[PDB]
């Protein structure tokens, strides 16, 4: 094996969907899934 | 929110952006109308 499928998963759409109140509550947790998005993007680049 | 260049400047937390492609936000189609579909019954409940 050389590479695997490049998957990008979004925070606000997965955890909260299209809910503004849920996003406002999610802002209290900080930048957890800025980190998560960054890690997934890094894996995606590493595959290429 | 002025333009994509400023949006990617804000995403990188910097005023100068290097050459490349950056993921900034998500495009989503906002709904236009509200639809309600309830059964055509009209007999009031015997709550009283
Ligand atoms: C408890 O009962 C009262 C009174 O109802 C009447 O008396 C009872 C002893 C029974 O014989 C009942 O069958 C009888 O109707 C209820 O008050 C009544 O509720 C109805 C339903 O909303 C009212 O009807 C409307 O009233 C106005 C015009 O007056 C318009 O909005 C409508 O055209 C429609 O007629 C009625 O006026 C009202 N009657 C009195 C005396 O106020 C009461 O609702 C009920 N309790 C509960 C929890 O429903």
């Amino acid at each position: 094996p050389v590479s695997m499928t490049k998957t990008s998963v979004d925070c606000t759409m997965y955890i909260c969907g299209d809910s503004t109140e849920c996003s406002n509550l999610l802002l209290q947790y900080g930048s957890f899934c800025t980190q998560l998005n960054r890690a997934l993007t890094g894996i995606a680049v590493e595959q290429d | 929110a002025l333009d994509p260049l400023s949006e990617t400047k804000c995403t990188l937390k910097s005023f100068t952006v290097e050459k490349g492609i950056y993921q900034t936000s998500n495009f989503r189609v906002q709904p236009t109308e509200s639809i309600v579909r309830f059964p055509n019954i009209t007999n009031l409940c015997p709550f009283g």
